[PDB]
RNA sequence: UGAGAAAAGCCUUCUCUAGCGAUC
């Protein structure tokens, strides 16, 4: 029940109450789904 | 006779299924902490 | 019936049942059973009922008449009472709320009845009844538990 | 929100205060009238609108007019008709015009408006109401028959 | 929205609709016949 | 209201003009002028959207009373 | 977390969150999303329509027209009035629920209950009365809905054992009811008090025997079953049951006396009883026999059971005169004798008859 | 990248459209 290496609750850098410039990173990993169609713009 | 026996067994099966979800019912309500009432008025017979 | 022999009256009825084969035979069969009890006795009605119990176009008045004749007889064989109601409930049990209610009161009010069967009849009534008839049976029984009937 | 409602209640204030001056209505009655008037006003200013709300508003105003009419005769005070009676009549006319604009297809609302105009309104208002009815509902000969009959 | 139909067309529709109700009426008679034979040959199965 | 004219008070013609449609033939007036039909309809329409339904007794498990927005989505 | 427990204990229905917001609304008939879009006038109309339907079935409901189903009841909100007004409202709602209990399966009763929940929040203020009203119908799904209206999440709550039927939406099983009845005595006292109170309420109206049928049947069914279920019936169960047994014996309603007779028979069957208690029980059974003339036979037969499963010399000499003075004792005894053994009653009554002669 | 990474349930803060409302 006891916890160790605890830290006080503070603001995170990924909060959207911060501005976009101030925000750290969206921290999103994108995976190309195999079922997903591949679309590209190729001028003729 | 065979038909009526199945409905007797089917009724019991439905009740047993309900009993499993509902519970045995043996448990009771749990006890609660008590805090004394404060600023209680009293009567002093010394004044008499 | 008024001014002819009883054998000719049965002859007329048998010709009628051959001619009419569809839904119009419903009224024909009902008057045939009523004549049998008047011209004959309980035994004559039994023979007529046995012959016509399989001609499928029916009405609930056919079975209510047969049960009524059983009640008037002194024997009142309670097993035959159930045997008629099961046949009636086989045909019209899916839609007739009143027939189920009448069955339940027979087990209660009849001196030879077994009211411990009322638990099963109510349970059976719920499943065969469909749609709006299911609601009406519940209200009628709850009306029956109170004295308003 | 209650900006328009507050405008309407402050418009309704002077005739209530005059009625208090008459002695016809007691102060608690004025408070109750203001409360129910605000409750009914909140109903017809919403973004989602129903015809039942307009009908309830009109019926409340008609009942209030009848109550005032009954009490005036018992008191014997016949002055200041314009301050109270006509103010209520214009408010009800505005409610009817808005309701008829929202629901043109309902003839029954039009006939209710006509009956109220006959009972409480000037004949020129009833003429305009009949003209508005015959403008959009010209395909019903019965409406022409009633208009000619009047 | 429909187009008007000729006299010869509407007669053909009635004849097709005539056959529909006659087949359905026979099917009910066939179903009642099945109930008669089933109750005669294997009555215990039919009840159950 | 539908037929109460002052020409009725001053009888000048044996008859009056008859509009075919009547108030009773219609639903009636929405308002009353002396000492509820739509409210009956709202009461009836609301009752038809009731969770207590036919076959409610037939149902083995009642649907849950309330669910979180996350679960519904 | 001590602050959390203190705040949770300090919570009251008067300070409910749903009182101050219309995001969620408790409704017996509608989904909360649909129920949050209904005005007070519509709910009042539904309640008045239900009461008008109920008036045709039973006239005695007319007395509820003024306090609970009028304009004053429409404008009334309990929070603003004092504790005396709330107590009077609780009394009136309890009386109305006692009157509603027989007809609860009918739709108009459900409409009236919907109006009461919408206006007075009896699911927060009158939990006990609503539970008493709905309890004999615990197998039906409408009982499940009425339970689902309540909030019984706390494990310390009185009705916490009813939590599964709220969470799973299934009717309560009779076995759970019987087990909690015999293990927990507060629930048994609740049932007995409910039966006595309802009987006393309905006693005033002549020709009101029928409405108390189902309830009494339920009272007949569980208690006997509870006595069957318990492994050992301790003296607490008999101590609790005895006052209600005496109240049943002193009554005049046939069904209530029949339930008392069944309870007495089952108690006599299961547990051996002290001679003084058997003597007193037989004295009360014999003394009040002739109040109801249609239930004489069963009572006498009941006495036989009480005199057959107990010690032979349990009964004394005091009840002998009242036993002999009942009308047509020997004819009834012979009628019983045609099918069942009547030996214990004669075995008791003859040695006193010789001495009396 | 480094309040390590991965998964389930409860609150809080906010974003979009689409009808609706303006007719007196």
């Amino acid at each position: 029940t006891r916890k160790y290496a605890t830290m006080k609750r503070m603001l995170s850098l990924r909060d959207q109450r911060l501005k976009e410039k101030d925000r750290l990173k969206p921290k999103k990993k994108e995976k190309k789904d195999p079922s997903a169609l591949k679309e590209r713009e190729v001028p003729q | 006779e065979n038909r009526a026996k199945l409905e007797a067994r089917l009724r019991t099966l439905e009740d047993r299924g309900i009993r499993k979800i509902s519970g045995t019912g043996k448990a009771l309500a749990k006890t609660e902490k008590y805090e004394h009432k404060s600023e209680v008025k009293t009567y002093d017979p010394s004044g008499d | 019936e008024g001014a002819k022999s009883q054998e000719d009256t049965e002859a007329v009825f048998k010709k009628a049942l051959l001619a009419v084969i569809g839904a119009d035979s419903v009224t024909l069969k009902n008057k045939y059973l009523d004549w049998a009890y008047r011209s004959g006795g309980y035994k004559k009605a039994r023979a007529v009922f046995k012959s016509l119990q399989e001609s499928r176009p029916f009405s609930v008045d056919f079975f209510r008449k047969m049960i009524q004749f059983e009640k008037e007889q002194e024997s009142c064989n309670m097993a035959n009472i159930r045997e008629y109601y099961e046949r009636a409930l086989r045909e019209f049990g899916s839609a007739d709320s009143d027939l189920w209610m009448d069955y339940m009161k027979e087990e209660l009010n009849h001196p030879l009845g077994r009211p411990e069967n009322c638990g099963q009849i109510y349970w059976r009534a719920m499943k065969m009844l469909q749609g709006e008839s299911a609601e009406a049976f519940v209200a009628k029984h709850a009306m029956h538990q109170t004295g308003h009937l | 929100m209650a900006e328009i409602i507050q405008e309407r209640i402050e418009d309704r204030l002077p005739e209530l205060e005059q009625l208090e001056r008459i002695g016809l209505f007691s102060h608690a009655e004025i408070k109750a009238i203001i409360k129910k008037a605000s409750d009914l006003e909140y109903k017809i200013q919403r973004r989602t609108l129903f015809k039942e709300d307009f009908i309830n508003y009109v019926q409340y105003e008609i009942n209030l007019l009848e109550l005032i009419q009954r009490r005036r005769t018992r008191i014997g005070y016949s002055f200041k008709k314009d301050e109270i009676e006509n103010s209520i009549v214009h408010r009800v006319q505005g409610v009817f015009q808005r309701a008829s604009a929202k629901w043109k297809d309902d003839v029954q609302l039009w006939l209710s408006y006509v009956a109220f105009c006959k009972k409480w309104a000037t004949k020129t208002r009833l003429s305009k109401v009949f003209s508005a009815m015959l403008a959009i509902h010209s395909n019903k000969p019965a409406l022409w028959i009633m208009a000619a009959k009047w | 929205m429909g187009t008007e139909v000729s006299e010869e067309d509407i007669c053909n529709i009635l004849h097709l609709c005539t056959q529909v109700i006659e087949i359905s009426e026979y099917r009910t008679q066939l179903y009642e016949y099945l109930q008669n034979r089933m109750m005669a040959i294997a009555p215990n199965v039919t009840v159950m | 209201f539908l037929n109460s004219t002052k020409a009725k008070l001053l009888k000048l013609t044996s008859s009056s003009i008859d509009p075919g449609l009547s108030i009773k033939q219609l639903g009636g007036l929405y308002i009353n002028f002396n000492a509820t039909q739509i409210k009956e309809k709202k009461k009836n329409e609301l009752l038809q959207k009731a969770v207590i339904t036919p076959d409610f007794e037939k149902n083995h498990c009642v649907p849950p009373y309330s669910e979180s927005k996350y679960q519904l989505q | 977390t001590s602050l959390a427990q203190q705040l949770q204990r300090l919570a009251l229905p008067q300070s409910d969150a749903s009182l101050l917001s219309r995001d969620e609304v408790a409704s017996l008939l509608f989904d909360p999303k649909e129920a949050a879009t209904i005005d007070r006038d519509t709910a009042f109309a539904i309640g008045c329509t239900g009461l008008e339907e109920l008036l045709g079935i039973d006239p005695s409901f007319e007395q509820f027209e003024a306090p609970l189903f009028s304009q004053l009841a429409k404008t009334l909100e309990r929070s603003v009035q004092t504790k005396a007004v709330n107590k009077q409202l609780d009394e009136n709602i309890s009386l109305f629920l006692i009157h509603l209990s027989p007809y609860f399966l009918l739709k108009p009763a459900q409409k009236c209950l919907e109006w009461l929940i919408h206006r007075f929040h009896i699911h927060l203020y009158n939990q006990d009365s609503l539970i008493a009203c709905v309890l004999p119908y615990h197998e039906t799904r409408i009982f499940v809905r009425v339970i689902q209206l309540l909030k019984i999440n706390n494990s310390k709550h009185r009705w916490f054992w009813l939590l599964p039927v709220k969470q799973s939406g299934v009717p309560l099983a009779k076995g759970t009811l019987i087990t909690h009845c015999y293990k927990d005595l507060g629930f048994m006292d609740f049932i007995c008090s409910l039966v006595t109170k309802s009987v006393k309420v309905f006693a005033e109206y002549p020709g009101s025997s029928a409405q108390l049928r189902v309830l009494l049947a339920f009272y007949a069914s569980t208690i006997v079953s509870a006595l069957v279920a318990a492994e050992d019936v301790s003296d607490n169960i008999i101590a609790k049951l005895f006052p209600y047994i005496q109240k049943g014996l002193k009554s005049s309603l046939p069904d209530y006396r029949a339930a008392t007779y069944m309870i007495i028979c089952q108690i006599s069957v299961k547990v051996t009883m002290e001679n003084t208690f058997v003597n007193s029980l037989a004295s009360q059974i014999i003394k009040t026999l002739t109040k109801i003339p249609s239930l004489i036979k069963d009572g006498l037969s009941c006495l036989i059971v009480l005199l057959q499963r107990q010690k032979p010399e349990s009964l004394g000499k005091k009840p002998f005169p009242h036993l002999c003075n009942v009308p047509d004792l020997i004819t009834i005894l012979h009628g019983i004798s045609e099918t069942y053994d009547v030996s214990p009653l004669l075995h008791y009554m003859l040695p006193h008859l010789v001495v009396s002669i």
